[PDB]
């Protein structure tokens, strides 16, 4: 489903 | 409070409350530049993680001690640190958050 690269942008980045 | 809907609208507390999480507010780019910074050993003693040459802009987003389930409840706190990622994949990216200083 959700890559561990995607989900670390959803958990962490907000620019 | 940023934390308290950040975390909700990113899924993150929508079927639990999550105890601790930071957000970065930098360009994409700019962070998965830290791929190829200073390399460093992460917690676990794995050598795959870096640290941001310089400082970035983050919220740190904590329970507080009164937050339960279905209302989680966060305080937030701003600061400037480095940040310290584990990098893995093709391209070398980050995948998890190691931590800031």
């Amino acid at each position: 489903k959700e890559t561990a690269a995607a989900k670390m942008e959803r958990q962490h980045l907000d620019s | 409070n940023y934390c308290n809907q950040m975390m909700k609208s990113r899924n993150l507390t929508k079927d639990r409350c999550k105890p601790v999480n930071t957000f970065v507010h930098e360009s994409l780019a700019d962070v998965q530049a830290v791929c190829s910074q200073k390399n460093v050993a992460c917690k676990n003693g794995q050598t795959n993680c870096y640290q941001s040459y310089s400082t970035m802009s983050i919220t740190d987003c904590r329970e507080t001690g009164s937050s339960k389930y279905p209302n989680c409840a966060y305080k937030t706190t701003q600061a400037n640190k480095h940040i310290i990622v584990a990098c893995e994949g093709n391209p070398y990216v980050p995948v998890h958050f190691d931590a800031s200083v």
